[PDB]
This record gives structure tokens, sequence and C-alpha cells, in this order.
């Protein structure tokens, strides 16, 4: 009974974390009505890591909503799922954050923020040992960026002790034409260096060009990209709810996944890559799992792993498989290609596996990489907040806010700072 | 919530708020006399159309707009019209003697005497809206009313409202329909008083729209009737995101976001198309493709320029009816490959597109064919300082031997408030060269 306590805010943070909880309830056999209609005790036995019981045996997620304009949590709320989230956790403005992250963070979040961490407080004291909490937002748009920055920090202010984790969709002028989205996330990826423990960076460059060029969609959709990144969140949480020896709680994670405390932002990965309702008929090998879920095509960050180095790597199989075949596959995939693990970090890939396959697969595989090849989006980032900021172009949306370019230039150079700390680490020998 | 009140400023603003108004009855389906049967929700609401009317518990559908002017004579076809009682009589406005074409009447000696009346009914509106947005004003730069009082109005709104945010639909003078020599010295003084009070302003050149109805709708002599229909639908397109909604609607303040680059950069230049009559369009299917191509035809821009001798920093497309993602996304690709579309360097060249399903309406007995489908294109480009460059110029002959200036002095005003308005204007030209200029 390690408690994760989930917030989802904006737009984006709420679309994907509605289709998390879709995705992991029927996992766990709960229904849209929160009643238990599983086959399997492996379902149940680590539930309460993300649902609360209720009476009649109804189980609840422990997920907050949250946005400044009511339009998604309305869509959430007459979803498939919408019934099963907790009504008062539903908390919303009416203003809108316009794309903003200064409204997000300064003017309009900071009118509803208090609302926020009043609920998030009754979550957690409802906990019987609380981990940590977990965000799912977009660092582009204003609320799920600047409001979501803003309640990382009141939480850590209160739960300074408990791990931080987000699962931040990172812009990409592939899927998005609104010209402030690098200003943004620059200004995010500030907070997020600082205040999380761990950060998944879903990056939507390469959400979208796995969509158009594996899979083959013309039209991407927003439905699509969202597809691979609740097959991604499934399977990045699955050592945290089932069973399991290796990274089986938040903390336990970031200790082996987090060598440096800046440098906490994971390359997720997936196999197979599916569409939705593709529904394929032949199961992957184990050693098919294994060479796509270290594909560069399989990332869900727009980075080159063999143009940097794996600091740390977790891999997750799901299904029933060969226990004996997974462990020799790893060990050729790192054996064959030893030059791309940093060697002054012995040991550095663990393997879980779980029994149970995510819906529509007898097998699949997931990766955690920390690379430093995530400097690569890092880097695609700065140069389109430079392109604008050298001329001090649209600042006057965020300086109307309230604020001074100085916090501009000082999240520009700290992101810089990053970059530089993952390239002295690609370069380090031993 | 999201309400959006409009101001008709004078005989141009108020005409063409007589047009965009009947056009946007016709889009919701309310009748004449404020009905709307497909309305299930009586006395209130909070569906998108309400963001412009408001509702009476008869069922009544009331258009959230004042119109003012400092004579009778246009407002009263108003109040005798087709449309009469859609509007509550308060919110006609009207004096007994007008600008005659002055500045310096409208904004001080005749406009002082209505301002209070006008901000109180505006008041009025206001406190209606449970989350006022914003004020849509319509005006001519060429009036005495509306350059002189609108920029009185709009100073007025600043300090009631703080930093509401208030868009104008302006329009600029042409030879073809003008009525006073003095057009530019009127424009160059509006343009400079509102010029810090206003967040966005479409300019809406009449000599533009007055050759889009010979050319493209066989119209031998243009009258205010005909270019203030073709002007509605470009208005209507504009505040189509705002009065509907659906999946692919993107809301007028996102491409504002990305059309407002500084402060004072910001009048975008809007480009409508297809202007059709009924007789070229009957048995002629205009694709997204083509109706998007038409966006970069300067024959279809609403102000006179060329954006080919210019440089973008943004291009939004908004379109609506029978257009589907796949088509634009397409269209989009095809124009980049054959355009040259030269931004600066400091801009991102992805263009923004909302797409609204419901299909443009025109209003009977118009010229304009009924289409499927229809797309205004929004672009900041370098090239619409061409259009002040014009008046500037006009403005400097007549200034340089102080011709007309008397009618300005005896009503109150200095000559160096013609001076600080041009120099303003000098400054904007030069802020348009400047951001043009390639990064160090
Ligand atoms: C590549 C950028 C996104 C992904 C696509 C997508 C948006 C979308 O999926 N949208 C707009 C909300 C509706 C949604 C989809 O309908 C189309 C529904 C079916 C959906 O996927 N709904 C999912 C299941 C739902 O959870 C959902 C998720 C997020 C938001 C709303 C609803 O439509 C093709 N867009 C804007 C586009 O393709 C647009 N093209 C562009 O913006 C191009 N630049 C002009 C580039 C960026 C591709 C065209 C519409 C002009
Ligand atoms: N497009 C369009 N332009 C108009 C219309 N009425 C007048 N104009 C233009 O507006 C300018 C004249 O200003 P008006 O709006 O008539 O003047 P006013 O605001 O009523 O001001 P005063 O009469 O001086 O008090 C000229 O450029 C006219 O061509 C109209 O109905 N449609
Ligand atoms: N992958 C994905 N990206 C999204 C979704 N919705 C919006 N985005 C992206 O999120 C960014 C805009 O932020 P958004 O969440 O809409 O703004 P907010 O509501 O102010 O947080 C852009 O980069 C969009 O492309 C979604 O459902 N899925
Ligand atoms: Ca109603
Ligand atoms: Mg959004
Ligand atoms: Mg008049």
């Amino acid at each position: 009974m390690r408690e994760i306590v989930h917030i989802q805010a904006g737009q984006c943070g709420n679309q994907i974390g509605a289709k998390f909880w879709e995705v992991i309830s029927d996992e766990h056999g709960i229904d849209p009505t929160g009643s238990y209609h599983g086959d399997s005790d492996l379902q149940l036995e680590r539930i309460n890591v993300y649902y609360n019981e209720a009476t009649g045996n109804k189980y609840v997620p422990r997920a907050i909503l949250v946005d400044l304009e009511p339009g998604t949590m309305d869509s959430v709320r007459s979803g498939p799922f919408g019934q099963i989230f907790r009504p008062d956790n539903f908390v919303f403005g009416q203003s809108g954050a316009g794309n903003n992250w200064a409204k997000g963070h300064y003017t309009e979040g900071a009118e509803l923020v208090d609302s926020v961490l009043d609920v998030v407080r009754k979550e957690s004291e409802s906990c019987d040992c609380l981990q940590g909490f977990q965000l799912t937002h977009s660092l582009g748009g204003g609320t799920g960026s600047g409001m979501g920055t803003l309640l990382i920090s009141k939480i850590r202010e209160e739960y300074p002790d408990r791990i931080m984790n987000t699962f931040s969709v990172m812009p990409s002028p592939k899927v998005s034409d609104t010209v402030v989205e690098p200003y943004n996330a620059t200004l995010s990826v500030h907070q997020l260096v600082e205040n999380t423990d761990e950060t998944y960076c879903i990056d939507n460059e390469a959400l979208y060009d796995i969509c158009f060029r594996t899979l083959k969609l013309t039209t991407p959709t927003y439905g699509d990209l969202n597809h691979l990144v609740s097959a991604t969140m499934s399977g990045v949480t699955t050592c945290l709810r089932f069973p399991g020896q290796l990274n089986a709680d938040l903390r336990k994670l970031a200790v082996n996944m987090v060598p440096f405390p800046r440098l906490h932002f994971f390359m997720p990965g997936f196999a197979p890559l599916t569409s939705r309702g593709s529904q394929q008929y032949r199961a992957l090998t184990v050693p098919e799992l294994t060479q796509q879920m270290f594909d560069s095509k399989n990332m869900m960050a727009a980075c080159d792993p063999r143009h940097g180095r794996y600091l740390t790597v977790a891999a997750i199989f799901r299904g029933r498989m060969s226990m004996k075949e997974v462990d020799e596959q790893m060990l050729n995939v790192q054996n064959k290609n030893s030059s791309y693990f940093v060697e002054w970090i012995p040991n550095n890939v663990k393997t879980a596996v779980c029994d149970i396959p995510p819906r529509g697969l007898k097998m699949s595989a997931t990766f955690i990489g920390n690379s430093t090849a995530i400097q690569e989006l890092f880097k695609r980032i700065s140069e389109q907040f430079t392109a604008m900021f050298r001329r001090k172009a649209f600042l006057h949306w965020y300086t109307g806010e309230g604020m001074d370019e100085m916090e501009f230039t000082e999240a520009e150079s700290n992101m810089n700072d990053l970059v530089s700390e993952y390239q002295q680490y690609q370069d380090a020998t031993a | 919530m999201r309400e959006c009140i409009s101001i008709h400023v004078g005989q141009a603003g108020v005409q063409i708020g007589n047009a965009c108004w009947e056009l946007y009855c016709l889009e919701h389906g309310i009748q004449p006399d404020g009905q709307m049967p497909s309305d299930k929700t009586i006395g209130g609401g909070d569906d998108s159309f309400n963001t412009f009317f408001s509702e009476t518990g008869a069922g009544k559908h009331v258009p959230r707009a004042v119109f003012v002017d400092l004579e009778p004579t246009v407002i009263d076809e108003v109040r005798t019209g087709t449309y009469r009682q859609l509007f509550h009589p308060e919110q006609l406005i009207t004096g007994k003697e007008d600008a005659a074409n002055n500045y310096a009447r409208g904004h001080y000696t005749i406009g002082k005497e209505i301002i209070d009346l006008v901000l109180d009914r505006i008041r009025k509106l206001a406190d209606q809206c449970t989350g006022l947005q914003g004020f849509l004003v319509f005006h001519s730069f060429g009036g005495g009313t509306g350059s002189g009082f609108t920029s009185l109005l709009m100073e007025r709104l600043s300090v009631d409202y703080g930093k509401k945010s208030k868009l104008e639909f302006s329009i600029y003078p042409a030879p073809q329909v003008s009525t006073a020599v003095v057009e530019p010295y009127n424009s160059i003084l509006t343009t400079h008083t509102t010029l810090e009070h206003s967040d966005c302003a479409f300019m809406v050149d009449n000599e533009a729209i007055y050759d889009i109805c010979r050319r493209n709708l066989d119209i031998e002599r243009p009258t205010y009737t005909n270019l203030n229909r073709l002007i509605s639908q470009i208005v209507s397109s504009i505040t189509a995101s705002l009065r509907f909604d659906g999946a692919l609607n993107v809301d007028l303040t996102e491409f504002q976001t990305n059309l407002v680059p500084y402060p004072r950069i910001h009048f975008p230049l809007a480009t409508y198309a297809p202007v059709i009559s009924a007789e070229k369009a009957y048995h002629e299917q205009l694709s997204v493709a083509e109706i998007t191509n038409a966006c970069f035809e300067p024959a279809n821009q609403m102000v006179k320029c060329d954006p080919r001798h210019g440089k973008y920093m943004a291009c939004c497309l908004l379109y609506r009816g029978d257009v589907v993602p796949k088509d634009v996304n397409a269209a989009i690709a095809t124009i980049k490959t054959k355009r040259s579309i030269q931004f600066v360097d400091w801009c991102p060249t992805g263009f923004k597109v909302g797409i609204n399903y419901q299909p443009p309406t025109v209003v009977p007995g118009g010229d304009l064919a009924k289409v499927q489908r229809a797309v205004c294109m929004l672009s900041n480009t370098t090239a619409i300082a061409e259009a002040w460059a014009r008046l500037d110029h006009k403005f400097d002959l007549m200034y340089a031997k102080r011709a007309f200036v008397h009618w300005y002095v005896g009503e109150g005003m200095e000559e160096g408030e013609f001076s600080e308005a041009r120099e303003d204007m000098a400054a904007l030209e030069k802020d348009y060269e400047e951001v043009g200029v390639d990064s160090v």
C-alpha cells in the first residue's frame, strides 16, 4: 500500500491522463463504474497503488483533474470512463490560459492553485504510505505547462520528501503551429530540472513521425498520438502496478535511473508499435521485441540513441515468454553494442518481466533510457527559443502578465547548462 | 461566458453593422423579430452563438451591440427597418449634428456631448456578461465621427475596462467612394490616437473591396450595399470561431497570439476566397486547394499592397464549410512548393489553421454565389505598411501648405497634434521596416 497520487493538467494533460486511466483500468479489470470484474488475483494485488477503495467494493482512481477552462474536463466527464473519477476531484476555472505560461504560472493559475492543493491534500491524507506524485501535462501550452509546474513547486513545498514524477509532452512544429510553444517549454524545463525526480520526455515530434512513417497514417490525429502515449504510460508503470522485483516503487526507480540529480529526463520506447484497431495477429518473438524496443524508430523522444550513450536503462517485458530467452537477448544487446553504454556505471541495464500482457498483445516490451542523446531534444527547443528571443518577439504576451525578460534569460541559460552537462558525461572516460 | 460586445460608430460602422448582424441572424437561424426556434433553452444559455447574442425571457435573441452616430438619419433606418425589433431602442444612440468630416468635432466639440451616454449604454451590455472577452469596434478612418468619436471612445474604454481586449474593423478610404478631401488628416489623427488602445485592427481598404466587386462580381459601379455585403462575409469569417464551435475550431485569440509579435505590429492583412458570382459558380466546384491558392493572390486582399514584395511574420487560415484536415494539409504543402512565401528569420513558418464546419451563408438579393467552403487568410506581413505610406503621403502634401488645418484649429486642436500624429506614423512605418530586417 504505497500510494501514488495522479494529477492531470490542461488539455493535453487531461487527454493523455484520461487515456492512461482507461488503459490501466482495463488491465486491472475495473469497469467504467469502478466495479472489479477480472479473472486474476495479480490484477488486484497492488491495485491500491493507483486506486482508492469505496463501499460496494468500488475502485476510484487517485486522480485529480485540473484545468483553467472547462472544455476537456467536460469531455472527460462525458467520456466512457467519466463516471469513474471522484466528482470533487474535478478542479477547474473558466478563464483559460491562452497558451501562455505566465497566465498558467503567475496570474490565472495562481487564482486556482489553492483549490487544487486542497484536493491533493485530501488524497494524500487518505494514504497509508504515500510514495509521491505523477503529473501528466504538455510543456507547449499554458495550463499544463505553467500551472502544472506551479503545482509541482507547491506540492514539493508541502511534501518535500516524496517522489515527483512527470509525463511531459514536448512541443514540435510538426504538430503545433502556435508560435510561443518554445517559450512555454523552455520556462517549464527550467522548472522540471529543479523540481522533478523523474520526467518521461514524450515528444510530439517522435509521436507524429511514428504515426506517419511507421504506422503509415497519412493524417495523424491526437487520438493516434495518444494511443502511443497510453501504451508507453502503461508499460513504464507496469513495475509499480503488478507484483515484482525491480523498480517496484518510484524511489527505487529513481535510485536506479538517476546518477546525477539534474539528469532525470528519460527517453521511453515501446514494441511492438501499433495503431488503434490494427489488431495484429502475429506475436513478436523475444528477439524481435528486444531489437525493436532499442531501435531509434521506436523511441517516444526524437533523439538518435546512437548519437549519445546510455547512463542507465530499464526494460520491461510483458506476456508469457521464456525468461531465459529474455536474459539472453538483453545480454546480447549490451554485449553487441557495449560502446553505447557508459563503462563507468557497471551493469546499468535492468530487466523486469510481468506475466500480464497489455490488451490486444500477446507480447510487448517497454524501454526507459537515461541517454545523453536526450540533449538533442533540448537543443531543438533551445534553437526555436533563441530564434524568437534574440528579437524579443512575442514577449509582450508575457511581460503583460508581469514577467521580466530576465526570467527568460535564466530559463534559457539553465537549459543550455543541462545540454552541456549531458555532453560532459557523453564524453566521459573510465 | 466569453461574450463579445460590438460597437458600430458613424455611418460606415453602422451600415456595415447592419450587414453583419443581418448575416449573423441568417447564419444562426434567428428571425428578424429575434426568435430562434432551434434554440431550446429559453431566456439564456452558454451556446457559442451567445457570445454575440443575449436572450430575453420571451425568447428574443438580442445582439450584444451598440450603434452610435452623431446625426440620426442612418440609425433611423435601423430603427424603422427590417430588423427594428432585433435591437432594444437604447442600443441605438444618435445625436443631432454630425462631425462634418472633422476629427476634431467627433473627438471634442460634438463627441464630448454624447460620450457619457454611450459608455453608460455599453456598461448596461457589459453588466449582462458573465465573462466579457472584449469589444469589436467598427468605424471609418475618413468620417469625423468614425475617426474622432472612435478615438475618444477607445481612450475612454481603456480607462473603464483596463486592458480588456479591443479589436477594430477600420474602413480605409478610397477615392471612388470618399466624401471628404480631409480624410487623410482624419485617418492619421485617429490611427495615432487609437494605436496604444487597440490590440488588433483589421483594415478594410474600400478600394480593394470596390475592385473585387467590379472584377469578381461584375458589378459596374459598386454601392455601399455591394461593398458591405462583401465586407460582412469577411467579418463573419473572422468572428466565426467565436460564434460556432467544432472539434477543429481554433479561437480568434489563438490566431491573435501568432499575429501580433509586438504591441504596435497589430494590423493583419485579410484575404478572402472564393468571391464568385452565381453565374460563374454554377457547375463549378471550388476545391480546398483552389480557394487556398486564391489567398495568395493579391487581387483577393482586403487591403491593396504587395506581400510578395514584403516579408511574412505569420500566416493563419480560417476555413469554413466542407473542409477536411487531409485536404488542408495537402493544399498547404502544394503552396509551400509553388509560392515563395518569405518569412522573417525570427518567426516559424508553419501556418496556423482553424476549421468551422458550418458553411458560408448568403443574404437574399446579393451578388455572391453560395458556396460549399470558403477561407479567410489572416497574415502579418510588412507589406501592410504600404497602406500607411499612401495615406501619409497625402497627409504630407496638404499639411505642407496647412490646407484645411484651420477647420481643426477652429474646433480647438493645435498644429502640434498634427505633427505628433504624423511622427507616430513615421515611427510605425520605420517599425515595419525594422521587423523585416534579418537578425545579426
Ligand atoms: C498534426 C496536428 C493535429 C494532430 C491534426 C489533428 C488534430 C486532431 O486530431 N484533432 C482536433 C481535436 C479533434 C482531433 C481529432 O479530429 C481531427 C479527433 C478525431 C481525435 O483524435 N480525438 C481524440 C480521440 C480525443 O481524445 C481528443 C484529443 C485531443 C483533443 C481533442 C480530442 O487533426 C488531423 N491537425 C490539427 C492537423 O492535421 C491540421 N494541420 C496542421 O495543423 C498542419 N499545419 C497547418 C500541420 C501541423 C500538420 C489540419 C486540421 C489543418
Ligand atoms: N465600406 C463602406 N464605407 C463607407 C460606408 N459609409 C461611409 N463609408 C466611408 O467612410 C468614409 C466617410 O465616413 P462616414 O462613416 O460616412 O462618416 P461618419 O463616421 O458618419 O462621420 P461624420 O458624418 O463626419 O460625422 C468614406 O471613406 C466613405 O467611403 C459604408 O456603408 N460602407
Ligand atoms: N500528444 C498530444 N499532444 C497534445 C494534445 N493536446 C494538445 N497537445 C499539445 O500540447 C501543446 C498545447 O498545450 P495544451 O495542453 O493544449 O494547452 P493547455 O490546455 O494550456 O495546457 C501543443 O504542443 C499541442 O500539440 C493531445 O491530446 N495529445
Ligand atoms: Ca438559449
Ligand atoms: Mg489547446
Ligand atoms: Mg455621418
